[PDB]
């Protein structure tokens, strides 16, 4: 019966897709590890597949997955329990360590770029022809933290070039210095910018960028780690949804 | 076994409920107290439906099914063998789904992430509900859900569809289709893309989203951008799924007879029903 | 603020696209903006790109589109009206059984239909070689074009490869709305219920599974664009927190997770699935298989 031979092969090949799916899939974090960092004795029955290499462009170098584990900086958390499976506890300030909802990863400390090698990212004042073309400009309003305090204001959007959008709000604090805030975790109004992530007193904290100009990967990625991580290490500074409404 | 990276994430904190008491993991998995709800209702119905097949006298997977309540019933409970043991797994279903949607919700809360996916998830739930729940109470009867078996539940979809025609009739449902069409067809594209991207050419450099862009510019001469398609992927899964629960929901509620008559009411509109030719004519 | 629609939208010149080895002659000027599109996704319209095989993919489109028009117009006796009435209504029928594979049918009788399955071959086959030259011309991988196939595949064996096996033209789908979807209930109910093909019940599980994956992957990357999520192929070559912590929500809820790239494996499998299964179901339709109750007795 060739409808059987189909069916039966069908699910053969399936299996097989499955298989490699998978494996393809474990170009990063495996092998896995125990708590401790020590290779784990169970791999799981997909084996790890075989090196790929990617060519980056602009003098960047190569990526080989599987490789070894990138990261290496320290991680500030101590284990709470003698058994497998438990939370491990920041050791001092999760925020300031990176640790938790307020993790980053070592990327490379270098701008991404665009299909020219030209940086991806722009502060709007120096994107040649950028405006804001719809929706309300948040540029001059005040910036709002959970704790309901000014944090500061905005001096300027920085714009993906490439894909022509808003991705952070360069905010000026008090102290006359300026920190990015992730778009995507703000929220532009009539007459302020709110940002729920975070309490007014948390915005000095925000990692800080090298240049004034670009804003590399791994500046990034510390600031929309250090922000995210604002919803459970600022909670008890987050004023309630009525209070707010007054 | 933990990932190569995945320490510095595995911190206190992100619970609805129990403070720390479930605050843990078991091999990869996370619990928490909607992990162990979930174990519950999912173990708890497992067990219904293993009792159902006993009383049914079968433990074939292809055989075994779990019937509602008759229409005799109505909204009413029933004998355990005769609609009542689906009324319990129901319950026991509905308890596992949500509570496996809240449990990805402190799991969220965990990782410092957005709640999209537990909400993408609940419109899942939603359709479950719709069939199962809303439609039955609305039309008056659990008799009218649909019964838990692999092939049995087909032979349900099979028997209300004909009940009214050719269910292709049904304008939500055509609606529905559309995406749940339109949603493979942009799944593929976006995979194909990324990996044609990251891809090229043996020998190449890994292309750029700008390439991303070109490829389809000079393809249709649109490119919906990075954020775009992910925003677009989750809109024409939700919209397929949302349509299928609103073509249910008002089958057989408000509308009783053969979908096909339904587009009647463009035929008959005042200016051309009666413009002699035609098909309809 | 979810991230479904943009708080503020920002403009600045036109993208004219990346150079690499395309003919930039048979690449359009840029269209207009559009804020409406802009609120979603991006604004800018075009450029597009029209070489040979575009324009000819694009002449049979709209000749097909026109064969059918024409014979809906004429179905309709030139009245607008009930042309609009009963747009649904109409259909492009394949020539009678009588007539086999052969294209001696009368016009009115299968051969505009022929006509327009001409037509629409030539569209279809030229627009797939433009997906593979387009992306040639990038120095990229031809997976859309493979992708694309896949669905060429169940459209291939609907209207061309199975009426050819069973030697009849009048095996093929008409062209029509509401015909069309007559077509698939009797080619159902002709089959003793496709319910029982097991390539149907696959092609199902990966339509849904399709809108079960891009929900998750859609959700997954808003969830973490926060973190610069959307920007895949960077977080390919250089992963960051965005992709740990989508890896992680899935490892932590149901056991095993993907990697950034890895999902997009797991997304182009998971849609070409559909119609590569689909189209085995309907091919072995009528060919091998008579009733797929029955078969499913023996089985
Ligand atoms: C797959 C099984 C059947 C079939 C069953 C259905 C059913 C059932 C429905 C449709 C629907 C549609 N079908 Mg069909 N359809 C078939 C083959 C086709 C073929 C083809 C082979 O070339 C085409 C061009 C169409 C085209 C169409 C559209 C007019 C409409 C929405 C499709 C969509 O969202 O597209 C993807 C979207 C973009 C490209 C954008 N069908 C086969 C023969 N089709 C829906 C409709 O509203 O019909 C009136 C619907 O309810
Ligand atoms: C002869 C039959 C009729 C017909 C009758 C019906 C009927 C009757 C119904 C549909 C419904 C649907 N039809 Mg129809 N339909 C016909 C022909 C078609 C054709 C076609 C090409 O011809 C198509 C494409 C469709 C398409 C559709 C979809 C739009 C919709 C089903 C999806 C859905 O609701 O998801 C919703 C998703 C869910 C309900 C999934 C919920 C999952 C839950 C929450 C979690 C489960 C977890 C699990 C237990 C875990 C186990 C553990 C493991 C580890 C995983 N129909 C023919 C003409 N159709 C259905 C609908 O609209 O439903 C609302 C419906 O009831
Ligand atoms: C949506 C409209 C109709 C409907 C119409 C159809 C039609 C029509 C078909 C199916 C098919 C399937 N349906 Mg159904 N089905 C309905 C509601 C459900 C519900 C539910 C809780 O709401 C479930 C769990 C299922 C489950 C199933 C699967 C067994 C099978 C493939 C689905 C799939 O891959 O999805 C995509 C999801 C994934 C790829 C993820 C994996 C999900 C796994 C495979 C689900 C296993 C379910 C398990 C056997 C159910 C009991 C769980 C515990 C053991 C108790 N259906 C509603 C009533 N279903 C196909 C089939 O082959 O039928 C035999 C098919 O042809
Ligand atoms: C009463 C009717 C029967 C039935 C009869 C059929 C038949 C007959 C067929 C299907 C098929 C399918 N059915 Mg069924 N089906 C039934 C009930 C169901 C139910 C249900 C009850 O819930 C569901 C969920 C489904 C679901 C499905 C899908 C999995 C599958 C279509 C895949 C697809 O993406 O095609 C859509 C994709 C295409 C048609 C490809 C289009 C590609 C071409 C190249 C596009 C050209 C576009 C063109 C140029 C014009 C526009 C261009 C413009 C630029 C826009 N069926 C009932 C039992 N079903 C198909 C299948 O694969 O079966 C195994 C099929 O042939
Ligand atoms: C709403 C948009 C789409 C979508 C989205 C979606 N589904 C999701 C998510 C999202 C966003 C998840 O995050 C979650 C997930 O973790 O996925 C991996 C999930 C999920 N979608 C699933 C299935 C699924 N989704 C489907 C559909 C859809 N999911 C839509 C198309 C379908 C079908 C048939 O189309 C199925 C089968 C699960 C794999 C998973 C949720 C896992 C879960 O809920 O686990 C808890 C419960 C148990 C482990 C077992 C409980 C057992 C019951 C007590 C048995 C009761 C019987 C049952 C009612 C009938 C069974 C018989 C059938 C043959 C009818
Ligand atoms: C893998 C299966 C899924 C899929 C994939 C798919 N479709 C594709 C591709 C892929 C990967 C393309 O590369 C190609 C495209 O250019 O996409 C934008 C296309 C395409 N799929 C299209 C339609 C389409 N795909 C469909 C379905 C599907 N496509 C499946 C769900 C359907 C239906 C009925 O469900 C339709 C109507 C076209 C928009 C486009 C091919 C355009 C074309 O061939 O046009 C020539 C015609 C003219 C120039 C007329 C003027
Ligand atoms: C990141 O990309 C994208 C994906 O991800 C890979 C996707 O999956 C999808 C989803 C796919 C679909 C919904 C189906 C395919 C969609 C289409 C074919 C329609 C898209 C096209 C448009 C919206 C309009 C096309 C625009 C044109 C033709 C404008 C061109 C402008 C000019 C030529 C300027 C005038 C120049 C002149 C007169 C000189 C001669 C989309 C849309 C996408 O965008
Ligand atoms: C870029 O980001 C993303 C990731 O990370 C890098 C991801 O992992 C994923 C997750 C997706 C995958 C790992 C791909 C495979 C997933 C599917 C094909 C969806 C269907 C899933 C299943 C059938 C598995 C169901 C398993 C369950 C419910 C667990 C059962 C529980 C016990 C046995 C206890 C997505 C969406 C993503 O977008
Ligand atoms: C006849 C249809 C068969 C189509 C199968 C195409 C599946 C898409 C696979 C993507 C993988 C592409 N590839 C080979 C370059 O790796
Ligand atoms: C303007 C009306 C367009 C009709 C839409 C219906 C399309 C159904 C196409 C099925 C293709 C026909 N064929 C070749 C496979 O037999
Ligand atoms: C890569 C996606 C994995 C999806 C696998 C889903 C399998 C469910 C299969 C049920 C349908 C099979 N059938 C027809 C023979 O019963
Ligand atoms: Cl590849
Ligand atoms: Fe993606």
């Amino acid at each position: 019966d060739l409808a059987s031979l189909a069916i039966y092969s069908f699910w053969i090949f399936l299996a097989g897709l499955i298989y490699y799916l998978q494996t393809e899939n474990m170009r990063e974090g495996y092998p896995l590890e125990n708590e401790d960092g020590t290779p784990a004795a169970n791999q799981g029955p997909f084996p790890l597949p075989k090196p790929k290499t990617f060519i980056l462009p602009h003098g960047r170098g190569t990526l080989t997955v599987p490789g070894p584990e990138s990261e290496d900086r320290p991680i500030a958390l101590a284990r709470t329990a003698v058994s497998e499976g438990f939370p491990h506890a920041p050791t001092g300030d999760p925020m300031k360590d990176g640790v938790g909802p307020a993790s980053w990863v070592a990327r490379r400390d270098l701008p991404e770029l665009d299909g020219h090698g030209h940086n991806k990212i722009k502060p709007m004042k120096a994107a040649a022809g950028f405006h804001v073309s719809a929706g309300k400009n948040p540029i001059g309003l005040p910036v709002r933290g959970c704790d309901l305090e000014i944090a500061g204001k905005v001096v300027d959007i920085w714009v993906d070039i490439p894909e022509q959008m808003a991705r952070f709000l360069e905010v000026e604090l008090k102290d006359g210095s300026t920190r990015l805030l992730p778009m995507q975790m703000v929220k532009v109004q009539s007459n302020r910018v709110h940002v729920n992530a975070l309490s007014s007193d948390l915005f000095a904290g925000i990692p800080t960028i090298k240049s004034p100009t670009e804003v590399t990967l791994l500046e990034e990625d510390k600031i929309c780690g250090y922000v995210a991580g604002g919803l459970m290490y600022a909670a008890p500074k987050r004023k309630s949804v009525v209070a707010a409404m007054l | 076994a933990l990932l190569s990276f995945e320490r510095k994430y595995r911190v206190p904190g992100g619970t609805l409920v129990g403070g720390n008491l479930f605050d843990f993991w078991v091999g990869p998995f996370y619990v928490g107290f909607f992990g162990v709800a979930t174990f519950f209702f999912a173990a708890l119905g497992i067990i219904l439906i293993a009792w159902s097949a006993v009383l049914q006298g079968t433990w074939n997977p292809q055989l075994i099914s779990v019937y509602p309540p008759a229409l005799e019933y109505g909204l009413g409970g029933a004998p355990l063998a005769k609609g009542g043991l689906w009324q319990i797994i129901t319950i026991c279903a509905t308890g596992a789904f949500v509570s496996w949607a809240l449990r990805e919700v402190e799991i969220c809360r965990k990782l410092g992430i957005g709640y999209h996916i537990p909400f993408a998830f609940a419109f899942a739930i939603l359709a479950y509900l719709t069939l199962v729940l809303f439609r039955p109470v609305m039309m008056g009867a659990w008799g009218y859900a649909f019964p838990y078996g692999i092939w049995t539940h087909l032979d349900w979809v099979s028997n209300t569809g004909y009940t009214y025609g050719n269910f292709h009739y049904n304008p939500a449902h055509m609606i529905a289709i559309s995406f749940f069409f339109t949603n493979a067809l942009a799944l593929a594209l976006h995979g194909a893309l990324v990996l044609s991207a990251a891809n090229p050419e043996k020998g190449k450099e890994m292309r750029t989203p700008d390439h991303e862009d070109t490829f389809f510019r000079d393809l249709v001469g649109y490119s919906i951008g990075t954020l775009g398609i992910h925003r677009l992927g989750l809109l024409l899964s939700l919209s397929a799924v949302f349509f299928s629960a609103l073509c249910m929901i008002i089958t057989g509620t408000i509308w009783f007879d053969q979908w096909v008559d339904w587009w009647q009411w463009w035929v008959k509109l005042p200016w051309w029903a009666n413009i002699p030719g035609g098909i309809n004519g | 603020y979810q991230n479904i629609f943009s708080q503020v939208q920002v403009r600045g010149p036109a993208d004219l696209g990346m150079t690499e080895d395309v003919n930039l002659a048979n690449r359009s000027g840029v269209g207009p903006f559009s804020t409406l599109l802009g609120w979603f996704g991006n604004a800018q319209l075009g450029p597009i790109y029209l070489g040979s095989l575009g324009v000819l993919s694009l002449f049979s489109g709209l000749m097909w589109f026109f064969t059918i028009g024409i014979w809906f117009w004429y179905q309709a006796g030139w009245n607008p009206a009930v042309f609009l009435r009963d747009l649904f209504f109409f259909s492009l029928e394949p020539p009678a059984p009588e007539y086999g594979l052969s294209f001696a049918a009368p016009l009115k009788e299968g051969g505009l239909w022929l006509i327009a399955s001409f037509f629409m071959f030539v569209a279809v086959w030229s627009w797939w070689g433009r997906t593979y030259l387009r992306a040639q011309a990038l120095g990229m991988g031809k997976h859309t074009a493979w992708a694309f196939l896949s669905a060429i595949w169940l459209w291939m064996v609907l209207g061309f490869i199975r009426p050819i096996l069973m030697g009849s033209w009048s095996e093929a789908v008409p062209y029509g709305i509401f015909s069309h979807l007559d077509w698939t209930n009797n080619f159902s109910l002709v089959h003793g219920n496709l319910f029982y093909n097991p390539f149907h019940g696959l092609s199902i599980a990966f339509l849904y599974g399709s809108a079960l994956l891009f929900a998750m992957h859609g959700a997954t990357i808003l969830a973490v664009s926060r973190f610069g999520g959307e920007r895949e192929l960077e977080q390919i070559a250089d992963r960051g927190t965005a992709a740990e912590r989508a890896a992680l929500f899935w490892r932590w809820t149901m056991g095993f997770n993907a990697t950034m790239e890895g999902i997009h494996r797991w997304a182009i499998w998971m849609a070409v699935l559909v119609t590569l299964t689909g189209g085995i179901g309907i091919l072995l339709s009528g060919t091998v298989v008579d009733n797929w109750y029955v078969w499913g007795q023996n089985h």
